[PDB]
């Protein structure tokens, strides 16, 4: 599915281009069967903040800056559930089983 | 060139402001040669030979508004009915003014009764509005009145579909009966405290004079009535600081019959500017023919808009009502009704006068009282639920653990045996385990006590057709949670599509897949991928639990339907069942969660689970719908997910092995 990123020329001027690439994968069938079930109809697009998500004095960044902040609507990717995220946004019922790990040799 | 208007009237004073305001409705409206004629009539003590002289009279006058005017009724029925009937029988519109009753709603039945005035159901709209202002999302309804009961529960349920929310208790029942005292007992264990009532005057005094012994009227309790339930002996026995509404102008007669008339002359002078104008014969002798233009001249009185009058706007809706109407909201101040609202089309404006509650402050009581002690359910799970017979009367024998750590039981009630063996032998005794400790830790946690209780089964719940009425049922766990019994399925629930559509979830703390226990050529089985278990036959034996959401999960799986006829043949009750068929090498598989089968591998050597790991799924608490119970508790939960404790619980049970 198509989509675009806000990428900047320098960091001279804030002015960038919305490039339109190509995406796939686990997520965008999530997406895909979503939108063949509801029946719906989607904006999908990138996020140039950075990460998942960091409140830096009452200021968050990333997906939880787009989602709480109403400049979106919800947050289909992956991300982290802990306390204070579900206290910001009401997350839905858990499909995957990932937790964390520690790779050695 | 005339046009009759009929009424029944009896006072001579309204019937010359009745005939004075036909004679000015042809003012204003030029010097065409139209002409209105009007025609009153009294009363006689009966109805049914007043119901025929008043329809032959104005079939013989061909009147085209019909008008009934009398509030003060000897009859407390209230029915200008069979005139209105008389004229849908040639549909002809009847102009009710007096009563409000929802039965004359129906347009199928009422096919020409037109009205300016709403029912009462309505007046629950405007306690609707007491729903956006005071911040409220649980109410109990009382109505006695069957005619307008299920009008009114599907207004509530239309009102409450924005919102889609549900109603804590509903009760129709027979007028005129005295103990429902027992059904306001049930009402004062729920967690609302909000009364709304729809009945009779007698009805409405037996129900204060039912809250007055049992002294309802305490704080928190939430006090909501009409005009109705404020008169007779129920004003008499009315508790002092309810609320109460009132209809502005609905007792004023003239201005109402003012008002009527310029609504019907401007209809009318509508209605000359058209063609196809038929007129209704002499319908008494020799004519049945339907008036042609019956669904037309309703159409007219559909589009009615006016911007004049005594009170305010008038016009018909899809229900033929009187919309934004002004409503006061008194107070009863030391049995003293004092005004302390009013209310707009749709906004409540409160004045400068003061709330007085029948409880404590002025502000609003927060009367959902939530559950400080939780009857917990749950059904006997091997590894999480350990049951053991006290030692002489209800004690608890504290053993220790192996890491210095007393047990922690709880006092619980259960039974013996299934009701074949064991109909109804229930004993308390000791419980522990996983969820018990679990429960303790959110005992420590939040301000509450609770009750343990178990299940009379050994099941989790299924949906099946009870035999009568052809209707889809519950029983177990699910059975009981929502027949008001228990509060909180504090157990290892399966979570799938078909509960979450009627009840509430948390967040799950228990997560893990499925497996098949074997004993221990390939002995074992990989899942489900062996092809000699596709199409199975007598040899290997797989089987689940009688009643399982397994078994509804395979059930929705119909491209492995023929697992599905051939573990009907061997479901058995419980799970210990079939540990103690597969250690006797009676059976061969058996599909169960994961972790279980690991602590009873820990437990028996020769227990083997097998090598496939599908249906990754979760297991949480079973839950209630929207209650103050749900937020804390599953924060309590995802505090308990994000320390050590999981470990720790871990370390009392899952972790250990033998």
């Amino acid at each position: 599915v198509p989509c675009r990123k806000f990428v900047k020329i320098n960091n001279s001027t804030n002015e960038g281009m919305n490039v339109k690439k190509c995406c796939k994968g686990f997520c965008i069938d999530i997406l895909k069967k979503l939108s063949r079930t509801v029946k719906f109809t989607y904006d999908l697009y990138l996020v140039t903040n950075g990460k998942h998500g960091k409140k830096v004095n009452n200021v968050w960044n990333g997906m939880i800056g787009e989602v709480v902040y109403q400049r979106a609507v919800m947050a289909v990717g992956s991300l982290t559930i802990n306390e204070e995220r579900s206290e910001v946004v009401d997350f839905s019922v858990p499909f995957v089983e990932t937790g964390i790990s520690v790779m050695v040799s | 060139k005339i046009v009759n208007i009929g009424a029944v009237l009896s006072t001579r004073k309204h019937e010359q402001m009745f005939r004075e305001a036909v004679n000015q409705a042809n003012k204003r409206h030029g010097s065409w040669k139209i002409q209105l004629n009007a025609t009153s009539v009294t009363h006689k003590p009966n109805a049914i030979q007043m119901a025929l002289s008043v329809c032959e009279d104005l079939i013989s006058s061909q009147v085209y508004a019909i008008l009934v005017s009398h509030p003060p009724t000897p009859n407390d029925h209230f029915t200008p009915t069979p005139v209105s009937y008389t004229a849908g029988f040639y549909r002809i519109p009847v102009l009710g003014l007096t009563t409000r009753m929802s039965i004359y709603s129906d347009k199928s039945i009422h096919l020409s009764f037109l009205r300016t005035v709403p029912p009462y159901s309505h007046q629950s709209s405007v306690w609707f509005e007491m729903m956006r202002v005071y911040n409220w999302n649980h109410i109990i309804l009382l109505v006695s009145d069957d005619h307008e009961g299920r009008a009114a529960q599907k207004r509530l349920e239309t009102l409450l579909e924005e919102r889609e929310s549900k109603a804590e208790k509903v009760l129709q029942f027979d007028p005129g009966t005295k103990n429902v005292t027992a059904l306001l007992m049930e009402a004062r264990e729920l967690e609302a405290r909000v009364i709304i009532l729809s009945a009779s005057e007698d009805d409405a005094a037996t129900v204060y004079r039912a809250a007055a012994m049992l002294n309802m009227t305490g704080s928190g309790y939430v006090w909501l009535v009409g005009e109705r339930e404020i008169s007779g002996n129920a004003l008499r026995y009315a508790p002092d600081g309810i609320i109460g509404l009132q209809l502005i102008n609905g007792k004023n007669e003239s201005a109402h019959i003012s008002d009527a008339v310029g609504v019907v002359a401007q209809a009318v002078h509508e209605l000359l500017e058209k063609e196809n104008i038929t007129d209704p014969p002499r319908g008494c002798v020799g004519n049945t023919n339907i008036w042609k233009t019956g669904p037309l001249f309703k159409r007219v009185l559909m589009s009615s808009k006016y911007a004049d009058g005594v009170t305010g706007r008038v016009e018909f809706n899809e229900d033929g009502d009187r919309k934004f109407a002004n409503y006061s909201i008194m107070n009863l101040q030391n049995r003293k009704l004092v005004q302390v609202g009013i209310y707009n089309g749709t906004h409540v404006i409160p004045n400068d006068r003061k709330i007085i509650w029948p409880g404590g402050e002025t502000e609003k009581p927060r009367g959902y009282q939530m559950s400080t002690r939780l009857k917990i359910v749950t059904i006997h799970q091997e590894p999480f639920v350990y049951v053991k017979p006290t030692m002489s009367d209800g004690t608890c024998k504290e053993e220790f653990t192996v890491n210095g750590d007393p047990v922690k039981k709880v006092i619980c009630t259960g039974p013996n045996d299934t009701s074949p063996g064991s109909p109804r032998h229930t004993v308390p005794q000791c419980c522990y385990g996983f969820c018990i400790d679990l429960l303790i830790k959110l005992a420590r946690t939040m301000n509450f006590t609770y009750e343990v209780h178990l299940v009379a089964d050994g099941k989790f719940g299924t949906q099946e057709r009870v035999n009568n009425s052809n209707k889809k049922e519950w029983n177990g766990m699910m059975g009981e949670l929502l027949s008001g019994q228990a509060d909180m399925i504090v157990a290892p629930l399966t979570i799938n599509n078909e509960r979450a559509q009627y009840i509430e979830f948390s967040k799950p703390f228990k997560y893990q897949g499925l497996t098949i226990l074997v004993k221990k050529p390939e002995e074992r089985i990989t899942g489900i991928n062996d092809p000699r278990l596709r199409n199975p036959s007598d040899k290997f034996i797989y089987a689940t639990v009688k009643q399982s959401s397994v078994d509804i999960y395979f059930r929705r799986q119909v491209e492995l339907s023929t697992m599905y006829r051939h573990m009907e043949k061997h479901n058995y009750e419980s799970a210990a069942e079939a540990i103690q068929a597969v250690r006797d090498n009676k059976l061969h598989a058996f599909i169960w969660d994961s972790a279980v089968l690991e602590f009873e591998a820990s437990q028996k050597c020769d227990l083997v689970t097998t090598g496939e790991l599908f249906f990754r799924s979760g297991f949480g608490i079973g839950m209630r719908k929207d209650s103050p119970w749900k937020q804390n508790v599953s924060l309590s939960i995802l505090k308990s997910h994000e320390n050590g404790f999981m470990e720790d619980l871990d370390k009392t049970w899952v972790r250990y092995q033998e």
